[PDB]
């Protein structure tokens, strides 16, 4: 029996903990295996290395920072780590497992501070062979370069250069040698790796010309300067060919010295990547119980630790018998480490999610996480955000796709979370149910706007009817025979001002719908208001909005459907405007020029007078309640409360445009690419049309997959989503409260905590 | 150099020169601005009243949108909670186009089809003038009003990116600049308030 | 012949949808509907494009049963 | 206005220097910094700031005050480096024009270490690593003058201020490198005061105006109270090396051009307001920290502006500068002028 807490939070506690020091490293284990208690930080105000068990916390995370040295030094010398796949004797059920003990960890300290100097050092060892590899074989290639690159009027200097300075090297001893210069170079193709850096650094060589002694000693300087790893070649043949052959058997020198010596440290690093992981998990689990055991009181006349934390009510019996469970593990007596304690902090929210609720769930926890025991706007959310999505999404076939697409990722469940995907994969497989609902029930609003691929239907009987007889070319009306059951009629398909009844049908189906959305939220705060005890919050706030925006805009809707059900032309009566009649009902009070109903001359006067009158209504019996119980602060906030909910009925009841907006848009946007790409191929008669009506049908395919499904979904998804953050919960949802996340053991991914480090 | 002023004081040289000389003839009422207004079509007024309507709109809009999301961008690096919260700041410059969208409809269903018959009549040419400068008229409020809300969301945005308790007390001034497109609206939709069709 | 799977299923897919996408058009054009032809435009015949149409689905027929089997080796 | 043209190129970069200038340590943060006993309290106090994950990955144990200020300064250098990346047109330049200031002190530094017969490598290392010039460590061959300025200095941006260096033609010591120096410095702020007048938007121009005005006067009055040491200076010799911008110039660099002992700097500065508050008490060069840092502060209140970007370099310097002498004091273990630190936030 435990609360479902979807439609509010979930009941909290707050419980002191009465922990022995003798077991209270061993209880932290056990209150850190079940994830349900978030614990406050009693050591306010004590700083950072003032607080107990600070020691304990630079041992560990000195083995940490040892564990990230080793994995960097991991990635260089490519092998892959073993990442022990049993993430399951410390999940799963049970929910208990014995923590290491003392020694462990003292072995893991030693074990990683004697490791660390030996890797240091077996490093350091392989690393003065390589830049003494470095500048032999680049040497190499400097004896090798016949006589053309040493042959332009000892006498000369050769290096070798990054590449990037050679134009600096020939600026500068062009300005040396005033003009006697004779540089040349030649590339080296490949990159030359650096160990001092570690850049790839393509170079080249290089040869400068002159005669005299403070000359070469000048551009000697100059050269190396730049850093250039400068030599001594012979002028002849034969003394090239003899340094070529001694740098060979000493290169191949060092070619042997160089394997094993960079082979026992690469079979240290295959031991140390194998049972790295499983060291890494241990060690943080045991700083993560430290960081805990930081924030409570710690007693010196008896060695209590006391700490706070809160807890769901239905899991009181769950701690009695884990805790339980441990005082049977090991054999003490204590005197009830659980007390239940009567506060007035603000406890945390948690909803409970259940794989159907819960990315509805994500949805509305993006913009605020909701106030202890107030209403869970993500319960109307479920229903309402993929319905005002289908609103502007009506049609039957990319609705069908969009099904299509969320049936492929919901049939396979449990191959696809148990994968590393990367940010974008993720926003789709969270979201598969939100992806399900949205095209079933555009299926359903496509099949009431009678729209398939840009066409209609002919599934019933029309409404319309034809006459009997035209010319080829005659403009002819239709004469209104009944009425359709279900959608629009297919008689409206070409018809040449289909636009003109679509626009005004869809404004009018968007304005009730907003106003239904709309006064369906503000609902709730009747609904919280009554719940917590607050019956001023009723009469100042409830009260003056609902008269003042259903007085106005859902008179505005109860005339929308009123001209609806009112025949015009058989009563001879014109029909008025509606909009006009809304400018004029502020703008020019008690003058009508086209009648309606038969006493309405009085009725917008009395509503006119009735929202003037909530004006001065609010702004004042919230404070001046509050003054006979002014402040300033109440008052001011009550005239910013009243001057943003005034005028945020007009701009809100504006906002819901969009679903008129982007329907007619994606309709137009469809009908444009049947009528652009596949309607081409339909006149082509030969051998030619067949190939022609395929690659046709290929780019309309293309095209209504890519840019009208998935460019035009993800933006009336974000639109649905704006029409319940800003128009829906700026009427019920109060706003700040601290979410629940409690300490729990998990999973810590290596290579996160390293780039998270550095 | 500066061409562009040499091209302002050619043009101001030239009008001068040329209206000296129609008065040099004689004939300085030839040069007729009222007759102008008489016979030019007036659908040319009203549609371009509502082009220039719905176009100014969304040149402000999309104005206070890039001032202030730069700045959101820019602040929410080191503090992301600011995105959720200063949304607010970029609805309000959003608001501004869906005015000039009202201005539109409304202005859009009085151009009907006159006569060749009484074409340029009283009320013709009444109501092409009233939808020309009601339409500028919105269009041009709307545009300043979402520059200023613009400005004025990127400073509240950096403001609460330093503490969390400042916005409250930089969105009024947003709620007093969002105002004035609503003046705009208001008195556009009262300048062409007895203004009928096209008959 | 480098790998040729990750473009089996971007054929076959779309092949699969287009056997059916077409057959149910030329279905329609068969029929005389009087939604696509029902007007002085683009077909006048009527099965003279459901031909060509049905064609075009037998085309993409053997484009399924072909890169069906491909995809099936992996 | 200056709202409506600039967030186009400048909006995130001024965002993210606001972002940065949020992480500023305010007066609580010293007294907890001065409050730690050891050096790791100072390194795990400091791990619960802006700066947090700093010095992880170092030691335990080789953990130096050198080391904490050679950490402190590399990364105030990558976050100046980035948000110079992220710029271009004026602000680039406004920002070359600020690495220029430290290129002048490295020339300054490798000229005189080489004098000395100082090793390239030590003189390369303690060089300041945002003014870098690539032609830089060739500054150490060639000792005369013209020999340096006829082969390298010709193609660095340091190339248009050494139009008065040129007018003793030997080879240097430690003062005709100063007086060098103090030209190269003087024809700079004149350039780039010459630069913000002309280009610059105008609430960033009058707060890079007054900040470039107070850089001057502080090293005016620098010269004028190191000038009176053991030699004769001409006061046409010594006016070549205060700049002609600032607020005692017109009139007030006259008489510290024309001054003998230091009664006759009290008297000069005695009639510039903001001025003779200074010599008449105690460690003269906090007063100029001080004043700095006000300005700055003054500096942070104009939003659409990028004399934020100078702002926030002048503070997270003094920051730096502050980290230092705290750290010294607690390393050296003296407590008795540790609250010597210079914070206004």
């Amino acid at each position: 029996e435990k609360e479902e807490a979807i439609f509010r939070s979930a009941e909290m506690a707050l419980v002191q903990f009465y922990i022995p020091q003798e077991i209270s490293r061993d209880s932290a284990y056990t209150l850190g295996q079940l994830g349900l208690v978030q614990f406050r930080d009693l050591n306010s105000k004590v700083r950072a290395f003032q607080r107990t068990f600070v020691n304990e916390i630079r041992r560990l995370d000195n083995v940490e920072r040892q564990y990230r040295y080793f994995y960097s030094l991991l990635k260089k010398h490519d092998i892959k780590l073993y990442e022990g796949d049993t993430d399951k004797y410390l999940d799963g059920s049970g929910e208990l497992y014995v923590p290491p003990s003392g020694s462990v960890i003292d072995d893991y300290v030693r074990n990683a501070s004697y490791l660390e100097e030996r890797l240091i050092q077996m490093e350091d060892a392989t690393d003065q062979i390589e830049v003494q590899k470095n500048d032999l074989e680049q040497y190499r290639f400097i004896l090798q370069s016949g006589d053309e690159f040493f042959l332009k009027g000892v006498n000369y200097v050769t290096g070798v250069i990054a590449r990037d300075k050679v134009a600096t090297l020939e600026q500068i001893l062009w300005r040396v040698l005033r003009g006697n210069l004779f540089f040349k170079t030649v590339e080296i193709e490949q990159p030359v790796y650096d160990v001092k850096t570690r850049e790839y650094k393509h170079k080249n060589a290089f040869i400068v010309f002159s005669h005299g002694d403070l000359i070469i000693k000048r551009i000697r300087k100059i050269a190396e300067s730049l850093d250039a790893n400068l030599y001594d070649v012979d002028s002849s043949n034969e003394g090239r060919s003899q340094q070529l052959a001694k740098v060979n058997k000493n290169l191949s020198d060092l070619y042997t010295v160089l394997k094993t010596t960079s082979t026992t440290l690469e079979s240290e690093l295959y031991a140390i990547a194998k049972e790295l992981d499983s060291w890494f998990q241990d060690v943080t689990r045991e700083k993560a119980i430290f960081e805990i055991l930081n924030k409570s009181n710690y007693d010196t006349n008896r060695k209590i630790l006391i700490a706070e934390g809160w807890i769901p009510r239905d899991e009181l019996a769950t701690l009695q018998a884990r805790l339980g469970e441990m005082i049977a593990r090991l054999g003490i007596d204590v005197p009830s480490i659980i007390q239940v304690l009567d506060t007035n902090h603000t406890p945390p929210t948690f909803h409970r999610t259940n794989k159907f609720t819960a990315g509805f769930q994500s949805i509305c926890d993006c913009y605020g996480i909701a106030q202890y025991r107030e209403i869970n706007a993500g319960l109307p959310t479920i229903v309402t955000f993929p319905f005002m999505f289908a609103i502007m999404f009506g049609d039957m076939g990319h609705g069908f796709l969009m099904t299509l697409a969320a049936l492929s990722l919901v049939l396979n469940e449990k191959k696809i979370n148990k994968m590393k995907r990367g940010e974008i994969f993720d926003m789709a497989f969270t979201g598969r149910y939100i992806i399900l609902l949205m095209g079933v029930f555009s299926m359903y609003t496509g099949f009431l706007y009678n729209d398939i691929f840009s066409k209609t239907m002919t599934i019933f009987k029309s409404g319309w009817k034809w006459p009997d007889h035209w010319k080829k070319g005659e403009s002819i009306t239709a004469t209104s025979v009944g009425t359709y059951p279900i959608g629009l009629d297919w008689a409206w398909h070409g018809t040449e001002n289909a636009l003109l009844f679509s626009n005004s049908y869809k404004m009018k189906l968007s304005i009730l719908m907003g106003f239904i959305h709309m006064t369906y939220s503000y609902f709730f705060s009747l609904a919280n208001h009554l719940y917590f005890n607050s019956m001023i919050d009723i009469i100042g706030n409830f009260i003056p909005g609902l008269l003042f925006m259903q007085g106005i805009f859902g008179y505005l809707s109860v005339c929308i459907v009123y001209k609806w059900a009112v025949d015009w032309v058989k009563d001879g009566k014109p029909a008025p405007g509606l909009l006009n009649m809304l400018i004029n009902m502020f703008l020019s009070p008690g003058t009508i020029d086209d009648e309606l109903y038969p006493h309405q001359a009085k009725v917008q006067v009395f509503l006119l007078l009735m929202a003037l009158v909530c004006i001065p209504w609010l702004l004042l019996v919230k404070p001046l309640h509050f003054k006979f119980t002014d402040f300033g602060d109440i008052m001011i906030h009550q005239v910013i409360h009243t001057i943003e909910f005034c005028l945020n009925c007009v701009s809100h009841t504006a906002s819901y445009l969009r679903l008129w907006a982007l329907s007619l848009a994606h309709a137009q946007l469809s009908s444009v690419l049947w009528t652009m790409t596949i309607q081409i191929a339909f006149g082509f008669r030969g051998f030619v049309g067949v190939f022609m009506t395929v690659a046709l049908f290929a780019m309309w395919f293309a095209l209504t997959c890519a840019v009208l499904v998935l460019m035009e979904g993800t933006s009336a998804m974000l639109h649905s989503l704006r029409l319940h953050w800003v128009e829906s919960m700026s009427k019920f949802f109060v706003g700040e409260g601290l979410p629940y996340e409690p300490f729990a053991f998990e999973y810590k991914d290596m290579e996160v905590a390293v780039a998270s480090a550095s | 150099f500066s061409f562009s002023h040499f091209l302002y004081y050619l043009v101001l040289i030239v009008v001068i020169v040329y209206g000296l000389y129609k008065l040099f003839t004689g004939h300085g009422s030839d040069i007729n601005f009222g007759k102008f207004l008489l016979r030019t079509s007036p659908y040319m007024w009203a549609n371009l009243g509502i082009a220039l309507c719905v176009g100014l709109s969304v040149v402000g809009a999309a104005w206070g949108i890039f001032i202030t999301g730069s700045s959101m961008i820019g602040a929410g690096v080191r503090a992301p909670r600011i995105t959720t919260k200063n949304l607010i700041s970029i609805i309000f410059c959003e608001v501004v186009a869906i005015y000039g969208l009202i201005i539109a409809i409304v202005f859009s269903s009085k151009l009907t089809v006159a006569t060749a018959e009484n074409m340029y009549s009283k009320s013709n040419l009444y109501t092409g003038y009233s939808l020309f400068w009601a339409g500028i008229t919105v269009g041009a409020s709307n545009l300043i009003c979402g520059i200023a809300v613009g400005i004025t969301g990127a400073t509240a945005a950096i403001s609460d990116a330093a503490d969390s308790a400042l916005f409250v007390k930089i969105l009024v001034i947003e709620i007093f600049g969002s105002i004035l497109g609503l003046l705009g609206l208001i008195v556009g939709l009262l300048m062409a308030g007895k203004a009928s069709e096209f008959q | 012949p480098v790998v040729s799977t990750g473009k089996a299923w971007c054929c076959t897919v779309l092949s699969a949808f287009g056997v059916v996408i077409l057959s149910v058009i030329a279905h329609l054009f068969n029929t005389n509907h009087e939604s696509f032809v029902g007007s002085i435009n683009d077909p006048e015949d009527g099965p003279a494009v459901a031909h060509t149409v049905y064609l075009a689905a037998l085309v993409y027929l053997v484009f399924f049963v072909f890169c069906g089997f491909q995809v099936y080796l992996a | 206005m200056e709202g409506v043209y600039f967030n186009i190129d400048n909006g995130f970069i001024e965002g993210v220097v606001r972002g940065y200038r949020n992480g500023l340590l305010s007066n609580n943060q010293y007294i907890n910094l001065t409050q730690c006993d050891t050096l790791e309290d100072l390194k795990l106090q400091l791990s619960s700031t802006d700066y947090g994950n700093f010095l992880s990955s170092v030691s335990s144990e080789s953990l130096t005050t050198s080391l904490i200020q050679e950490y402190a300064s590399s990364k105030l250098y990558h976050e100046f480096n980035y948000i110079r990346d992220q710029s271009s047109g004026s602000t680039r330049k406004f920002m070359d024009y600020i690495t220029y200031g430290y290129m002048i002190d490295n020339v300054a530094l490798m000229i005189t270490g080489t004098i000395h017969d100082r090793d390239k490598g030590e003189i390369l290392q303690r060089c300041h690593p945002l003014g870098w010039f690539d032609t830089l460590p060739t500054l150490s061959v060639a000792t005369d003058l013209e020999s340096l300025y006829e082969t390298v200095l010709v193609d660095t941006p340091l190339a248009p201020y050494f139009k008065n260096c040129f007018d003793t033609a030997e080879e240097l010591d430690d003062m005709n490198i100063e007086i060098i120096r103090n030209k190269l410095y003087k024809a700079y702020l004149e350039d780039f005061y010459n630069f913000v007048t002309e280009e610059i938007p105008e609430p960033a121009k009058e707060c890079m105006q007054t900040l470039l005005g107070f850089e001057a006067d502080r090293r005016s009055i620098n010269i004028a109270l190191n000038s009176l040491q053991s030699s004769d200076i001409d006061p046409d010799l010594k006016s070549d090396l205060l700049p002609n911008i600032g607020k005692l110039y017109p009139l007030a660099t006259f008489h510290l051009a024309q001054a003998q002992d230091f009664e006759g700097v009290r008297a000069a500065l005695a009639n510039v307001y903001e001025y003779r508050g200074f010599l008449e008490t105690g460690n003269l060069e906090d007063h100029f920290y001080q004043l700095e840092m006000e300005l700055c502060r003054d500096a942070f209140t104009q939003q659409f502006a990028i004399s934020t970007v100078w702002a926030w370099m002048k503070s997270k310097e003094q920051e730096v500068r502050n980290i230092t002498w705290i750290a010294e004091c607690i390393a050296q273990n003296q407590r008795e002028r540790i609250n010597n630190y210079i914070s206004v936030y």
